[PDB]
């Protein structure tokens, strides 16, 4: 070029154009693809994190992994975001998004290199995929019974199925278990927060419970704690949004007074209004209280001496689900304490699990709300087993939205694959290549499947391959018997929305990829 | 644990940093293939320009440091060393394979199952090219050389003066033509002697029939033209005699000091007068001539040029008959000079050319030798048309000296993995595939050639493949074998119809070192870089 | 095999991936795992020498140049200063068993390192990791299975303390306090005894309050069945 | 047309291929161009499209302006052919709706 | 640990980028020196690194004494040194052709038009260039001594010697009549060599003039030699006139008395028996490259020799070819045919502070000095550049006796001619041909924009002119900035410097369009 005495935009600006830039782009999600796929299937491994702290983060999760990884490359985010969106609507397939999405870019870039127009493989692209959600949506498995038994049953093949890639496979069918009784008991919207996750170190795996009502830690006991009952047989909690202290009575609250008498009264005043709190709140015929303000230790004293118990400082959560459970309400206010507003839970106690308190209120015959209470060896191994059991919820959730079923181990991307290149065989040409392109592609899962086994992929996607075309659809990667089987016999199901989401976003990933012909960074600022 | 000083790499992260930089390499060179292909332009970081489309030049003056790289750059080296033709091609390939091979590793097939697909796949090529996609030049003629020619200078800066250039180069290469032992006719290439002088046109470039010398006369005193030259080579320098280290003069009588000192000029004048007495009119040596013996050349009017290369010496004792005497001495013990050790030429000039003045030996006897002149514009171009002449000298070279010819334009690519592809499926079970990938891996030249003119390149590529399988099909549609691009209008042509030819080595020579520098590579799954 | 990637492309171009990847490390594969089996075995060989009646100490000096002199193995590993981050799980492997038992938190850590020594040496010979994982879960269910039928079972009645001695002293004999064994076991059993909801419950630890006091001598530990303050 | 993904002084990302917003992305400094962006950006606030037809036209002008300068005429002359131009295109234009 | 490819320094740009600025280096190097064009240019001053001054207008000056680093702009640097070497005239033409025609094939190359085709066209064109400008030539008879000196002024009328036209014309072309030399069959002029052009500062430029003979810087060895003779007969020699040891080591051993002295006299004898040899041929003048001792001074002047010593071997074979003589190295072989018989005259005089010999009166002299006297060094040097280029015209009319009209006659009508011929070619590369057809209007533009008037008009009614039948030699007044007649202005090229411009600007386009991709910074490897 030539040096321009004046330039047109500021210095430092780095421009890559043309083909080059899109071949450096695929390669880019080739290598965040690297990173995430040894995780994929049962046999699959976790990584290890450090950050800058010092901290070390170990998932299975894809999602997570990429979260993790802090990438740059302006086409690589493109990965790290599918796979955000992949968790966020379903929760399951993080790994498969990023390696459907480089596997289609790695599938195109020969013919990226001669030249071929961007358009003509987006259009391939978006056919495709159109194509394949409208077979996953034809093929897909679905029992029109509204069978009770059948139902759970299928809720708890799936969630074994998508957890039988972590850690906690060992005990797959037991935390599927859990995990489909959990989702059951939500009312209507299946909101997460209305099961509670916690995770307490000690104990194996098969320590870890399901609470059918709420449990949370013992919060900061005052003087004179250790004096209350520890378990009641019927009681009656109150739910309550009050501090319980002996404070002033308003911030801007002033007192002036000119006698002593006024004094005394006033500082009798202030006792009086305390045990006024106090004794509606006994009067109310609660046993248990629960505030989510702070409970001083006068009011512990005073619960004490009623064989009451008392728990200040309740985190707003543990108060929602203890509402949910127990079905009372949260009081700001103690002036009308009905029974109305009162809480019931057939069984309170506090017991010490793995050097910690915990109160637990069991019994609970309508509640809406869990409490999942993990056990384990370390912080990260409690942190991944509530990744996995998040991930199970997610599934079971949607599962329960729409029981429309594949089988996994690949079997449904066999049978894509086999029908897109069908599909490709009767077309003019020039989409013909793409489109056996993208139905190559989608092979990329069963052959990670047998890599991260151990076997070998070639001659088992020949015997898949063979198969699907010779008929069958749900023949699938088969992990213990080095073989291939039909998973649907063996109870490999997938709901149908996350193979029809991971298709959709590895395709708008791939499009919108491949629809890049110019990188521009502007130089930076404030450097610091 | 292993406790070695330096940084090792294992596995497929070795195997893909040495398939990027392979791939780096092709993607320099990529640029510069076929006609529709560009020039480059090297700096020396000094100052020094360098502008040619020569693949051998540009990965020689590059600085490479990864071993693969280093390897593919000697690669070509090599293939211009014993071919002169197809170095860009050779590295394009060798690439293209390494990449599909590590395609196939990563697809978890073993390297040694590829290695052997490739072997299996270079022998069959070979016997296939050498079977079916071979052309005679006995009944094509003249004409087959000066197409071979064309197509060697097309891609480079004298590719639209091809039909002057091909005849030079054609009558050039014939001129030096010999015959050695065993009757086989050799065309000795590289004594052709080239000079490069900016100036006229390209046009204006003239080829000698007879010798340049790059020098001129020691003496402006001496005529600048001979009319019948009697030669005579010499390989000794004309100065006043001095002696050896083994010989010293001491005086005792100071009446021999001006005998010894007269002497010592009277020795070289007494040779001088000795070659002179044989009638040679032009006097040629390798080392220097002092101004004595100069201005007795001067009074005899005789020719006298010093410092002659020594391989130009030869050249031109070889043509005109002329033998080169490093010294005076017979069997007899004396000093002797005779009309028999005399070249002959009938005319010897020192033309004038640009400012500058080189000497002409016009139309030697006994033998016919040849010299070209290249006039451009600026001293880069006269380089670029020099590499590009030898790169024409070599080819036409080739096929006067082996009779077959190949069509161009991406014919034999295609026609290679249209076979291999239909072959791969009777041998073995991965070697199976490791051979569909060398012949899809054959197919980048023309997708390479396709590209470089902005044209259609898949489309084009399948009409070849197309052209060609309905040829290897179909028995009476044979004469599709010839069906290369043309890359003017972007459509298949006929190439052997239109005059698109190379040598059957270059393409041999290619497969086969192609296919050895991705086997060399491809068997590496380490790497151990001590620390300097 | 390190570092990461560094390709810069195959253009010449700019190759950037992961902010600072030129400054960051990574391990793949087998050496990983062999890199963490190394370091396990260097922690549980470390350990293993404070395993028993004859096991020997180690004196723990912090940052702060305090010195404590210790034989159990939680406290060891909390005090150990690694960078590791397979040490640090052993570390908090350790302390997992002393939270959720007390006792054993040294056992565990020599388990572990020999378990991962023997998996070590069952990787060499080409078995998939997850296979090993899941043999030792099976061989894990199969010696909890035969823990449970060679079990024996106490009387943990307040009359005869015989066997609640015996394994206080049992618990005891490999800390330094074995000088004072019987009266460390019984003051134990007693002090936990006296505060303890009988019908199987929990323990409150809140309610045994352990006090030191420098000078005279470890036989005038004592168990006071009251409030010791330190006050006057 | 092709997207174009352009990172800002704050690392934001911005795939797109409007021509307004890839202005507004960018760090131009010349003046001249200055005023071809604000030209732009005008065109997107009174209409809302048609920004890279603004650049394309004021680049065809001015390279053509650059042309004619060269041949020997001078600016004021070329100012008010492209004036007496721009008001023959408006008076036009009207009659070209279908 | 930097792995790398290619070294770290190695740095490659390619695409539309590359060809941009190659063009656009290219444009620059033709605007340096766009104003130097024309009767009516201006000079430059250019600062040498050394601390000298170059005031000139020629075009390869300024371009040699300028650094670039752009190599495009260097390819164009060696393109102005090839057009100065090859002719001497044009060099600012083909620069500024190279320019316009690189600038016309970006036209296409920012379209999806690929550089071969624009290639072919430029070649075509420059194929009817040629035959077109061979087509509106005419001849010169070379006998008439007006004619040429025509020739010359109108080469010399855009330098600042032009206020003395006949005066510079006439030094040119007697000093190229003169060195021009014939032998064995063989043509040459050798402007190169002899015909040397010395220089003094002071004095007036009107005194110039080209001796017929030899001037040299030099003095006599010892003041009693004669500074005037009158028809000297001068030997030149090669070898010096004193004892000097031996080739081999010679070592004496002196045991006697007299051996010494015998030595010494012995060393006299010899120098003795040399001057008597040289002397033997009664000589007048003896001229050596080498020194000559002051005994052999003294036998020389015995013989009323004047000597002159220390000469340069260019300046000695100058006034061989001057005086026809020839040189001899030793003084034993000097036959008679050695001595130089022809001089008219030699006569040491002092020019300022300084001595100054002149052998100036020859009969039909070889070779030849031009006296250049004049304000400065720098006025000197411009002067002397002028004169080069002056003698180069001359040489080229007389080697090829073709003329074509200038003031851009030529160009128009070859553009005229090329776009006739572009309305038959019915092609896709028709569009480059008559674009760099009509890319030679840039000398009559330059022309009328040095002069200072209007373009458009000039051009659009010179191009009008020219599409009628007979007016190939209508160009541009560039003086007036009017439309003449060129056989009434009386501006004429020589035929081989008009062709070699158009070649040479062709090829050099042709040569910076093949270029689309650029590596630098390796190291030399050499
Ligand atoms: N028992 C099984 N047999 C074969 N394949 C399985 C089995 N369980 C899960 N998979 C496969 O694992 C893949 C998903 O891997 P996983 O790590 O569980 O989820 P993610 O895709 O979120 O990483 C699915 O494509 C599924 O086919
Ligand atoms: N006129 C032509 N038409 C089509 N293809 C051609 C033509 N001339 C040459 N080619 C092809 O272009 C390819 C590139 O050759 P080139 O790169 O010039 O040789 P090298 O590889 O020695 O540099 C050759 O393989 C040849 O087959
Ligand atoms: N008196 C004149 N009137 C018009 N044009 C002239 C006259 N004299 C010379 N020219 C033109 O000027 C050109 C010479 O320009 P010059 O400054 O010599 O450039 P260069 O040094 O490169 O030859 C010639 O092409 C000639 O046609
Ligand atoms: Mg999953
Ligand atoms: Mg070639
Ligand atoms: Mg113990
Ligand atoms: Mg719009
Ligand atoms: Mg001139």
């Amino acid at each position: 070029m030539m040096p321009t005495p004046v330039i047109l935009l500021k210095e430092g600006t780095d421009s890559s154009q043309g083909i080059p830039q899109l071949v450096s782009n695929i390669s880019a999600c080739q290598v965040i693809a690297e990173a995430v796929r040894t995780t994929l299937g049962p046999r699959g491994m976790d990584k290890l994190i450090v950050d800058g702290r010092g901290k070390a983060t170990i998932s299975n999760d894809g999602a997570t992994i990429l979260k993790l990884l802090d990438v740059v490359h302006p086409a690589a985010k493109t990965l790290v975001d599918i796979a955000k969106s992949q968790d966020a609507e379903v929760g399951d397939g993080t790994t498969s998004v990023t390696l459907l999405a480089a596997e289609f870019l790695k599938q195109v870039k020969p013919y990226v290199e001669e030249g071929l127009h961007p358009q003509i493989i987006i259009r391939a692209f978006r056919t495709a995929t159109q194509l394949a959600v409208n077979k996953i949506k034809e093929i897909a498995v679905t029992v029109k019974k509204a069978d009770k038994v059948e139902q759970r049953k299928l809720l708890e093949k799936c969630a074994m199925t998508a957890l039988s890639s972590k850690l906690i496979s060992q005990q797959k069918a037991f935390f599927a278990k859990m995990v489909v009784d959990a989702v059951m008991m939500l009312d209507d919207l299946l909101q997460l927060k209305m099961i509670g996750i916690k995770k307490v170190q000690g104990g194996a795996l098969e320590d870890s419970q399901l609470v059918a009502g709420v449990a949370f830690k013992k919060t900061f006991s005052y003087a004179g704690f250790e004096m209350q009952p520890k378990k009641y047989h019927n009681p009656k909690i109150a739910l309550l949004n009050v501090e319980l202290e002996l404070k002033a009575e308003k911030d801007n609250a002033e007192i002036r007074v000119h006698t002593v008498e006024d004094y005394q009264a006033i500082v009798d005043a202030e006792w009086n209004i305390l045990y006024d709190k106090l004794e509606k709140i006994h009067h109310s015929g609660a046993k248990v209280v629960l505030s989510k303000l702070p409970i001083g230790d006068v009011a512990t004293q005073y619960f004490a001496d009623r064989d009451m118990f008392c728990a200040g400082r309740v985190p707003e959560e543990d108060l929602k689900r203890t509402m949910m459970a127990c079905g009372g309400s949260i009081q700001t206010s103690v002036n009308a304490l009905s029974a109305d507003v009162l809480g019931r839970c057939q069984v309170f106690e506090e017991t010490q699990i793995g050097g910690e308190r915990y109160n637990f209120f069991t019994g609970c015959p309508k509640a809406k709300t869990c409490t999942f209470i993990l056990r384990g060896g370390a912080e990260q191994f409690m942190e991944e087993t509530e990744r996995s059991l998040h991930d199970a919820i997610m599934i079971v959730r949607r599962a329960i939205k729409n029981d429309s079923v594949v089988a996994g181990g690949g079997a449904i991307e066999m049978e894509l694959s086999k029908y897109l290149r069908d599909y490709s065989r009767t077309i003019p040409g020039k989409q013909q290549l793409l489109i056996g392109a993208y139905a190559k592609a989608l092979e990329i899962i069963p052959r990670q499947l047998c890599d991260n086994a151990g076997f070998d992929a070639t001659n088992i996607l020949n015997k898949l391959r063979a198969r699907h075309a010779q008929g069958g659809t749900w023949y699938g990667v088969d992990i213990n018997n080095e073989d291939i089987a039909d998973n649907f016999e063996a109870f490999v199901w997938e709901p149908a929305m996350v193979r029809i989401n991971a298709l959709t976003a590895a395709s708008e990933a791939a499009c919108l990829i491949v629809s890049v012909d110019e990188t521009i960074k502007n130089p930076r600022s404030t450097v610091d | 644990p292993l406790s070695v000083f330096g940084d090792r790499s294992t596995g497929e992260t070795i195997r893909s940093q040495n398939v990027m930089a392979a791939a780096s390499i092709a993607n320099i060179v990529k640029s510069s293939l076929g006609p529709v292909g560009l020039d480059k332009m090297l700096v020396d970081d000094i100052g020094d320009v360098t502008i040619t489309n020569d693949g051998a030049t540009i990965l020689k003056l590059l600085e490479v440091e990864h071993p693969a790289a280093k390897v593919l750059c000697e690669l070509a080296d090599l293939q211009d060393k014993e071919v002169g033709d197809g170095t860009t091609s050779v590295v394009i390939i060798a690439a293209e394979l390494l990449k599909n091979a590590d395609e196939l590793v990563k697809q978890k097939i073993h390297p040694t199952s590829v290695i052997s697909g490739y072997r299996l796949a270079c022998k069959e090529a070979v016997r296939y090219i050498n079977e079916n996609l071979i052309v005679n030049t006995d009944e094509l003629g003249r004409d087959c050389l000066i197409n071979a020619a064309k197509t060697s200078m097309s891609s480079k800066i004298i590719g639209i003066n091809g039909d002057f250039f091909a005849n030079m180069v054609v009558d050039a290469v014939l001129a030096i033509k010999y015959t050695d032992i065993r009757g086989q006719p050799r065309y000795p290439v590289n004594s052709v002697n080239i000079l490069k002088a900016h100036g006229r046109s390209q046009m204006e470039s003239m080829l000698i029939s007879g010798y340049a010398l790059n020098c001129v006369v020691g003496s402006q005193g001496m005529p600048k033209r001979i009319v019948n030259a009697k030669i005579a080579c010499l390989d000794f320098s004309l100065q006043k005699t001095k002696m050896k280290l083994g010989v010293q003069v001491v005086i005792t009588d100071p009446e021999k000091l001006d005998q010894i000192r007269q002497r010592e000029s009277d020795i070289t004048k007494e040779r001088i007068q000795k070659i002179l007495a044989t009638g040679a009119n032009v006097i040629l040596t390798t080392g220097g001539i002092d101004d004595m013996c100069l201005k007795y050349f001067v009074e005899a009017g005789a020719m006298a040029v010093r410092r002659v290369l020594k391989r130009d010496l030869k050249r031109i004792a070889k043509a005109s008959g002329a033998t080169i005497l490093s010294t005076l001495a017979n069997l007899e013990g004396e000093e002797t000079f005779e009309a028999a050790m005399l070249g002959q030429a009938e005319e010897v000039v020192q033309e004038r050319i640009c400012d500058d003045e080189l000497i002409l030996i016009k139309n030697t006897k006994a033998r016919t030798s040849a010299s070209i002149i290249l006039r451009g514009a600026n001293d880069f171009m006269c380089d670029e048309m020099e590499r590009s002449l030898h790169d024409a000298l070599c080819v036409v070279k080739r096929v006067l000296e082996s009779k077959s010819v190949v069509p161009g334009g991406g014919a034999v690519e295609a026609a290679l993995s249209i076979y291999l592809e239909n072959y791969a499926t009777s041998m073995g079970s991965r070697e199976q595939l490791a051979i569909a990938e060398f012949a899809r891996s054959l197919l980048v030249i023309p997708n390479t050639l396709a590209v470089n003119a902005a044209q259609d390149s898949t489309d084009l590529v399948a009409k070849l493949r197309a052209f060609h399988n309905e040829a290897q099909v179909n028995p009476e549609r044979k004469n599709l074998k010839w069906i290369g691009l043309d890359l003017s209008n972007g459509k298949p042509r006929d190439n052997k119809q239109a005059g698109v030819f190379e040598p059957t080595i270059v393409k041999v020579k290619s497969l086969k070192f192609a296919t050895e520098a991705a086997i060399t590579i491809l068997r590496i799954d380490d790497l151990i870089k001590l620390h300097p | 095999a390190s570092m990461g990637t560094l390709a810069f492309d195959e253009y010449g171009r700019p190759f950037l991936i992961i902010k600072d990847q030129d400054r960051k490390s990574r391990l793949m594969g087998l050496e990983a795992l062999k890199s963490h089996i190394m370091a396990a075995k260097a922690v549980a060989n470390t350990m293993r020498t404070s395993l028993g009646p004859n096991g020997l100490d180690k004196m723990m000096v912090d940052k702060d140049g305090d010195v404590t002199v210790t034989n159990d193995g939680a406290t060891i590993l909390s005090m150990m200063d690694v960078d590791h981050q397979i040490a640090k799980l052993m570390v908090e492997l350790s302390k997992s068993q002393d939270d959720e038992i007390g006792d054993g938190t040294t056992g565990v850590v020599v388990l572990a390192g020999a378990l991962l020594e023997e998996a070590e040496q069952l990787l060499d010979r080409g078995i998939h990791p997850i296979r090993i994982a899941d043999g030792y879960e099976q061989a894990a269910r199969v010696a909890i299975e035969h823990l449970d039928k060679i079990s024996d079972s106490v009387l943990v009645d307040i009359k005869d303390t015989e066997p609640l001695i015996q394994t206080a002293k049992t618990t005891l004999g490999s800390k330094v306090v074995n000088s004072c064994h019987r009266q460390m076991a019984e003051i134990a059993v007693n002090a936990v005894l006296t505060v303890a909801d009988m019908e199987r419950r929990d323990v409150d630890f809140e309610l045994i309050k352990v006090e030191g006091k420098v000078g005279g001598r470890l036989e005038d530990t004592k168990l006071i069945k009251g409030v010791i303050v330190d006050k006057d | 047309g092709m997207n174009k993904m352009v990172i800002n002084h704050l690392e934001k990302l911005f795939v797109t291929n409007d021509a307004a917003t890839i202005l507004r992305e960018l760090e131009v400094q010349h003046p001249a161009a200055k005023m071809i962006v604000m030209a732009s950006h005008m065109q997107e606030q009174e209409v809302g499209d048609g920004t890279n037809f603004v650049l394309v036209f004021a680049g065809a002008l001015l390279e053509l302006a650059e042309e004619l300068l060269r041949i020997g005429l001078s600016v004021s002359e070329v100012i008010e052919g492209y004036e007496i131009a721009c008001r023959k295109a408006h008076e036009i234009l009207p009659n070209l709706v279908c | 640990r930097p792995v790398l490819v290619l070294s770290q320094n190695t740095k490659r740009e390619s695409g539309r980028k590359v060809q941009s600025g190659n063009i656009n280096a290219a444009k620059t190097i033709a605007d340096i020196i766009r104003t130097c064009l024309g009767p009516k240019s201006m000079m430059k001053m250019l600062l040498d690194p050394m601390g000298g001054i170059v005031m000139t207008n020629d075009g390869n000056a300024i371009l040699r004494e300028i650094q670039v680093q752009h190599p495009a702009a260097k390819s164009m640097i060696e393109i102005s040194r090839t057009q100065d070497e090859e002719v001497g005239d044009g060099t600012t033409s083909v620069i500024i052709l190279a320019g316009e025609m690189l600038s016309v094939a970006e036209h296409f190359l920012e379209q999806q038009m690929h550089p071969t085709v624009v290639i072919s066209a430029y070649r075509k064109a420059l194929d009817d260039m040629i035959s077109t400008l061979k087509k509106i030539s005419i001849p010169v008879d070379i006998s008439d001594s007006d004619m040429m000196l025509n020739i010359i002024n109108s080469s010399i009328t855009t330098k600042a010697i032009s206020r003395w036209s006949s005066l510079a014309c006439n030094i040119a072309l007697d000093a190229v009549k003169m060195v021009q030399f014939e032998e064995n069959g063989r043509k040459e002029i050798d402007i190169k060599k002899y015909a040397r052009v010395e220089k003094i500062p002071g004095g007036i430029i009107e005194d110039s003039c080209v001796l017929r003979g030899v001037m040299i810087n030099k003095d006599v060895t010892h003041p009693r030699m004669r500074r005037y003779i009158k028809n000297p007969r001068i030997v030149l020699l090669d070898s010096s006139l004193e004892y000097k040891k031996g080739e081999s080591q010679t070592d004496i051993e002196i045991t006697r008395e007299e051996d010494f002295t015998r030595i010494l006299q012995m060393e006299e004898e010899y120098i003795q028996q040399l001057c008597e040899d040289i002397i033997q041929l009664k000589p007048d003048v003896v001229i050596t490259e080498k020194g000559i001792s002051d005994l052999a001074q003294h036998y020389l002047m015995r013989a009323n020799i004047t000597a002159i010593r220390r000469v340069r071997k260019t300046d000695n074979n100058r006034i061989a070819r001057a005086c026809g003589a020839r040189i001899v190295s030793r003084p034993e072989e000097l036959r008679e045919d050695d001595v130089g018989t022809g001089a008219g005259l030699l006569e040491i005089k002092k020019i300022g502070d300084e001595y100054f010999t002149f052998i100036t009166d020859c009969k039909d002299p070889k070779a030849c000095t031009i006296l250049l006297r004049g304000a400065s060094k720098e006025i000197l040097s411009e002067v002397e550049r002028n004169l080069q280029d002056a003698m180069q015209v001359c040489r080229n009319v007389l080697l090829d006796p073709q003329l074509v009209p200038g003031g851009g006659a030529s160009e128009m009508a070859v553009a005229h001619a090329l776009t006739e011929k572009s309305k038959a070619m019915t092609g896709v590369e028709q569009w480059p041909y008559r674009a760099v057809a009509q890319a030679l209007e840039v000398i009559p533009r330059t022309l009328i924009q040095n002069c200072g008037a209007s373009t458009i008009r000039l051009l659009t009614s010179l191009r009008a002119k020219h599409t009628q039948e007979n007016c190939e030699t209508w160009g541009v007044n560039g003086e007036t900035g009017t439309l003449v007649d060129m056989k009434e202005l009386g501006i004429w090229e020589p035929l081989a410097v008009k062709l070699q411009t158009y070649k040479t600007a062709v090829e050099t386009a042709v040569l910076l369009l093949r270029i689309d991709d650029i590596v630098s910074g390796h190291k030399k490897k050499g």
